[PDB]
């Protein structure tokens, strides 16, 4: 069975100049009497962007040892071959992984970082355009996507060695089907009962793991938690940039043609009705931020006390691996979080 | 013109000053608003490049608009007949009028500031004229009550323009001037009535005036050359404006300089100011279109009102930077991030040529201190090929850390990719197992 | 300022009459109720993050230090044995005993032994070697038992399983 | 031994433009150039819900 959990979100920066005043000596002469609100405004969102990382951190790197196993081994009837790394083609990555990467439509990857230009280049409008123009920057993560890729290939080939003994100390070796008697051991089964049909519990294993993969590529949803993460920073990040053309309430939504006809006295109430309008618009981004971050931190968490519990360990709770008897769990890398295969 | 950033003693004497534009760490300074600063890796805002000359272009014209006609020529007519004409393709230098002798007693203007009238492009003027008494002035103006509001001139609510009123008591103190008095209803804004049919005050017509209930609808002002300073009369101008995407038709006297491209500098096209760079376009207009805007409402073009070419318009810092250093407690040395950059477009995305000579270093490779990540383009580190474990984040598997230096040409901040952890030589067995002999007990 | 001529209302007050200082007044109640307003809204969900967390030391409390617990990674790393809490300030810091195992040997090993034609697996625990001798022990330490009929189960036919090995089977 | 937790809160909805401006055009027509202030202000409540 798979479960799938988001572990984080897109990181942000905001200049407050460039989005309250562009270039603009006066106005930005203006903002500096309405106080701290701009330094304030910068350090909530660096946390967000520093705790972000971390989350990943607490998920993917809590083993500190590189184990490595050939996919083409027996271990005595099972394939693993659609979830450890190929050997000889290109990619570092695994056939399942490979698949999950081409179902999530990530939202631009860097226009000036991707063959782009604002410049001439920039078609009708790009929205990524928009956004530099105005302030609003997005930075990439700490950990790269081969580099994630590698903590899973580590996880399980480490389950492939050793069992969950490299969760307690150093790994100890032991043979696979006898680390499988091992687990009907802890579900209140003899041992005798896999010796005796082990031919049989090796084909549903191997037919099992085989039709996950022609139930993700044919079916559009289910990975459908992954992608309301990325819908609701592109929905978000675009809704403040078309902010920037209303005028609550003034003469104009443009400074420069408030500033070519009226003089310095009544100019002055007219620009005040401008940045007090768009320093609402910016504290409700953040605070709808930091609002969302709390929700990621919390399925972040329980990430993690599963990568514990059910992939470096045989938990014995009931719900929390999947439904039925707990044997083992195998972690897949996925774009913004994590997916589970629960065996049972 | 500068910016700095300055520090008073608990008494108020000044006990120290930064200059903002000097250097990254300055910069650094300035942007956290403090004099020492904690270890890691910043983001900054912009005080290294300002602009320093001005473009400034407008239409060839030179004619200068008709004052002497509408001010000193024409003959005026009465209130409640009262005349509109057009200005177009004119310069509008309003100084030739202080050597006449209209001696304005009343101008005041609405949606438009007197001194930034020398500075403005109108896409429409329209000039009315006409003649009132002297206690009747006050009555043209959005917005009022009265008999000359309600039955004879009335402006919008939303009015723009300017109004001007000057005493005649020499020239039109004569008979022949009228002001309409009875009337059902009040006239809609620049609406005229020249009707002049009998007056039923009970509400339908008549065939003569002069009977019970019936009136003439006209009044005769009846100036005479001994009447006082309130049944004098006067002569009233209303000037309406129009600001629209459309060509200029009257503009100010303002003398155009030459293009200057490619530099980040302050503009005035037409009377749309702005500051930035200007670079050649490949966009399309309509044929009466003078700037096109964006999503945001910045706009990024605009035509030459001489050459008849679309420019584009980009801000003077369009990406980030960001500045790593180890603690100012440690040392004075930083690190330079440009994000999104490549490092062969760094000189001319930082205006190399309008920055200090402090800044310049941080824009050419020398002795191997500028290289390439997946984040931008780092400058002022010193790459190493072997790993170690992760210090300050610079992004995308680059982090960095602090060395002493002993070969020269050689920096004193080190970059490198982060390491994943220690390779183990566990190898598979089918027919061995490893069991534990001793144990250990930990806190 | 906010805006205003000053940020000291008894300057407005003093130089301004009731009908234009109202228009000064404003710009600065309004402003000083938005930094209220926001430190308000940042408490509560800084305050929402104080709770998860407390929550958690709330149950470790519970679990590791009234009780073992047999989850693996919740009372440190290793087999959790005993835990001891300390107070410190605005929090607490739990002292976690665990067990390590250590000096690991390696030994060749057999599914089943057989004997008589019967098979007989192992009840809990693995079957290992020194040479032409079989004992059953625990992977946790390595004490090795002499095969007899309570550590053993027997069930079956010396064939089908692979690696099966014959030895006695006391 | 008894344990109780609640689990669910009454979902609300709100009308930007009754709320604002009640019925008048003149309002109407003034709270358009404000943005779109509750057009967000509905979707983070019909979430909630
Ligand atoms: C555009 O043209 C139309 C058509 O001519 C014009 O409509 C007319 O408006 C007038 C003013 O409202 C209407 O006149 C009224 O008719 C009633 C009929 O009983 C009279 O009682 C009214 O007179 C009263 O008010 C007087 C004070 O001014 C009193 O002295 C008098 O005793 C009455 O109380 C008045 O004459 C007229 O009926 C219509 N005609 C139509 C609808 O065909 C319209 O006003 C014009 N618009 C503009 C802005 O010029
Ligand atoms: C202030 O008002 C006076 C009177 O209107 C202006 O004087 C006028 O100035 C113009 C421009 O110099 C004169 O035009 C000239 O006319 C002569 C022939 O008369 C011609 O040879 C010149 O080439 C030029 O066309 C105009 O005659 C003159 N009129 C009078 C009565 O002096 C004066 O110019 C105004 N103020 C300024 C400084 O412009
Ligand atoms: C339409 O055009 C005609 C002609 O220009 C205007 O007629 C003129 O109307 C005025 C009154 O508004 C007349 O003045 C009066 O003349 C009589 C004597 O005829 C005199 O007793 C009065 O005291 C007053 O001076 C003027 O004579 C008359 N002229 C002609 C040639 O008809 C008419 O008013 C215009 N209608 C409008 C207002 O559109
Ligand atoms: C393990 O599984 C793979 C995949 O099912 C088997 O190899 C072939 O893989 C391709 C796709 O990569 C399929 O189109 C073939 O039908 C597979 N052939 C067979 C015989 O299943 C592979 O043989 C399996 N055996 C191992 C290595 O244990
Ligand atoms: C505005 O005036 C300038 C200067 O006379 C005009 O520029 C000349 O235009 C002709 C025709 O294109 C060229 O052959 C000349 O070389 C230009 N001279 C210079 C110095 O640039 C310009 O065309 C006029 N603009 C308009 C709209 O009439
Ligand atoms: C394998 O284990 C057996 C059982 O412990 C060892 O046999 C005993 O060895 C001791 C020491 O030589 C003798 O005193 C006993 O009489 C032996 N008895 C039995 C039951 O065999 C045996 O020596 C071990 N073999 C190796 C290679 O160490
Ligand atoms: C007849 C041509 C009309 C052209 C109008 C276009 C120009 C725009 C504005 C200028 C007109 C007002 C001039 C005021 C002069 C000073 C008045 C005073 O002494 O107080
Ligand atoms: C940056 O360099 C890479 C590699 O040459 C190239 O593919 C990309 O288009 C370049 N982008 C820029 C900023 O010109
Ligand atoms: C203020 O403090 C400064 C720094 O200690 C000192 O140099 C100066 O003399 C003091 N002046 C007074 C009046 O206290
Ligand atoms: C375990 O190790 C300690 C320290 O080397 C040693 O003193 C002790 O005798 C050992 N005990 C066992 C069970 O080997
Ligand atoms: C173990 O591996 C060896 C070498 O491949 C093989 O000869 C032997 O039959 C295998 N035994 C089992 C039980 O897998």
């Amino acid at each position: 069975t798979t479960e799938v959990l988001p572990v984080s979100m897109t990181k942000t920066a905001v200049d407050c100049n460039m989005y309250i005043c562009g270039d603009s000596t006066e106005c930005s002469s203006l903002l500096l009497q309405y106080g701290s609100f701009c330094q304030q405004l910068n350090r909530a969102l660096a946390g967000v962007s520093v705790e972000q990382d971390k989350n990943t951190q607490d998920v993917f790197a809590q083993v500190k040892s590189i184990y490595k196993v050939s996919a083409i081994k027996d271990f005595g009837g099972f394939n693993f071959s659609q979830i450890l790394p190929d050997p000889a083609k290109p990619s570092k990555r695994s056939p399942i992984e490979d698949l999950l990467y081409n179902k999530v439509t990530l939202a631009d990857p860097g226009f000036m970082k991707q063959y782009g230009d604002c410049l001439g280049g920039v078609n009708a409008r790009d929205l990524i355009c928009a956004q530099k123009f105005n302030g609003l920057t997005v930075l990439p993560p700490l950990l790269t996507d081969d580099m994630i890729a590698a903590y899973t290939s580590a996880l399980v080939s480490g389950t492939a060695l050793s069992g969950f003994t490299f969760g307690a100390g150093p790994a100890l070796q032991i043979p696979f089907p006898m680390q499988m008697a091992y687990r009907f051991n802890g579900i209140g089964v003899t041992q005798n009962v896999l010796y005796e049909n082990q031919k049989q519990i090796a084909n549903q294993f191997n037919k099992a793991i085989s039709q996950i993969q022609e139930s993700l590529t044919t079916t559009p949803t289910a990975l459908g938690k992954l992608q309301d993460v990325i819908n609701q920073n592109a929905i978000a990040l675009n809704t403040l940039v078309k902010q920037l053309s209303s005028n609550f309430g003034a003469i104009s939504s443009v400074l420069n043609d408030i500033l070519s006809r009226l003089d310095p006295p009544e100019a002055e109430v007219q620009i005040d009705r401008l940045i007090t309008g768009r320093l609402q618009s910016l504290q409700t981004y953040v605070t709808q931020q930091l609002i969302r971050a709390a929700d990621i931190r919390a399925s972040a968490n329980l990430a993690a006390t599963k990568m514990s519990e059910c992939v470096l360990g045989q938990s014995k709770r009931v719900d929390f691996c999947g439904k039925g008897y707990h044997l083992m769990s195998f972690p897949q890398a996925a774009p913004h979080g994590v997916v589970f295969l629960h065996v049972t | 013109p500068l910016t700095m950033l300055v520090e008073f003693s608990p008494n108020g004497t000044i006990i120290d000053a930064i200059d903002c534009s000097q250097d990254p760490l300055s910069e650094l300074k300035c942007t956290t608003k403090s004099f020492s600063v904690e270890k890691g890796i910043y983001q900054t805002s912009n005080f290294r490049v300002s602009p320093s000359l001005d473009v400034v272009r407008f239409p060839n014209m030179t004619n200068i608009c008709p004052f002497d006609q509408v001010f000193n020529k024409t003959q005026f007519p009465s209130v409640y007949a009262w005349e509109r004409v057009r200005i177009s393709d004119c310069v509008s230098d309003y100084t030739v009028l202080y050597n006449s002798s209209a001696s304005f007693s009343t101008f005041k203007c609405y949606g438009v500031s007197p001194t930034k009238l020398n500075d403005l492009c109108f896409s429409g003027v329209y000039a009315d004229y006409f003649v009132v008494k002297g206690d009747h002035v006050h009555q043209i103006a959005p917005g009022q009550t009265g008999v000359i509001a309600d039955y004879n001139y009335k402006l919008p609510s939303e009015f723009v323009g300017c109004i001007l009123a000057w005493n005649t008591r020499t020239i039109d103190s004569k008979r022949g001037f009228y002001y309409r008095l009875f009337r059902h209803g009040n006239i809609r804004p620049y609406e005229r009535d020249t009707s002049n049919v009998p007056y039923n005050a009970a509400g339908g017509t008549c065939n003569q005036p002069g009977t019970h209930n019936c009136y003439e609808p006209l009044q005769d002002y009846g100036f005479t050359s001994t009447s006082g300073v309130g049944y004098q009369p006067f002569r009233v101008v209303v000037l309406s404006f129009e600001l629209l995407n459309a060509p200029a038709t009257v503009c100010g006297p303002k003398q155009s300089t030459d293009l200057v491209k490619n530099k980040c500098v302050n503009f005035n096209f037409n009377g749309l100011t702005g500051t930035g760079v200007l670079t050649d376009s490949n966009k399309k207009f309509q044929p009466f279109q003078q700037f096109g805007r964006d999503s945001a409402d910045f706009t990024d073009s605009v035509k030459d009102p001489k050459t008849l070419e679309i420019l584009d318009i980009t801000p003077c810092s369009y990406g980030g930077v960001s500045v790593i250093t180890p603690g100012t407690n440690t040392s004075d040395s930083v690190a330079v991030l440009y994000q999104d950059v490549n490092c062969t477009d760094v000189p001319t995305m930082l205006h190399m040529d309008q920055v200090s000579n402090d800044w310049r270093v941080y824009a050419v490779n020398t002795d191997g201190n500028m290289f390439q990540t997946q984040a931008g383009c780092l400058v002022g580190a010193t790459y190493d090929n072997t790993s170690y474990e992760c210090d300050i984040p610079v992004g995308a598997g680059v982090c960095a850390k602090f060395q002493t230096t002993t070969r020269a040409k050689q920096s004193s901040i080190l970059a490198y990719t982060m390491s994943l952890g220690e390779d183990s030589n566990v190898a598979y067995s089918n027919n061995s197992i490893a069991i534990p002999t001793n144990f250990t007990i930990s806190v | 300022n906010f805006g205003a001529i000053s940020s000291v209302l008894n300057d407005i007050l003093s130089r301004l009459d009731p009908p234009e200082a109202e228009v000064q007044i404003d710009r600065l109640i309004t402003g000083r109720l938005q930094s209220l307003q926001t430190y308000v809204t940042q408490q509560l969900i800084r305050a929402a993050d104080i709770r998860a967390s407390a929550n958690l030391a709330a149950t470790k409390m519970s679990e590791c230090v009234l009780g073992q617990s047999k989850r693996v990674d919740f009372c440190g790393k290793g087999y959790h044995l005993m835990s001891f809490p300390q107070a410190a300030p605005h929090g607490v810091v739990f002292l976690h005993v665990t067990y390590v195992p250590s000096q690991d040997k390696n030994f060749t090993t057999a599914p089943a032994i057989c004997h008589k034609g019967k098979a007989y697996f192992p009840r809990e625990g693995v079957f290992v070697t020194n040479g032409t001798h079989w004992f059953v022990t625990q992977r946790n330490f390595y004490q090795p038992e002499v095969i007899t009929t309570e550590n053993t189960f027997e069930s079956g036919n010396c064939d089908v399983v692979i690696g099966i090995v014959n030895n006695t089977v006391y």
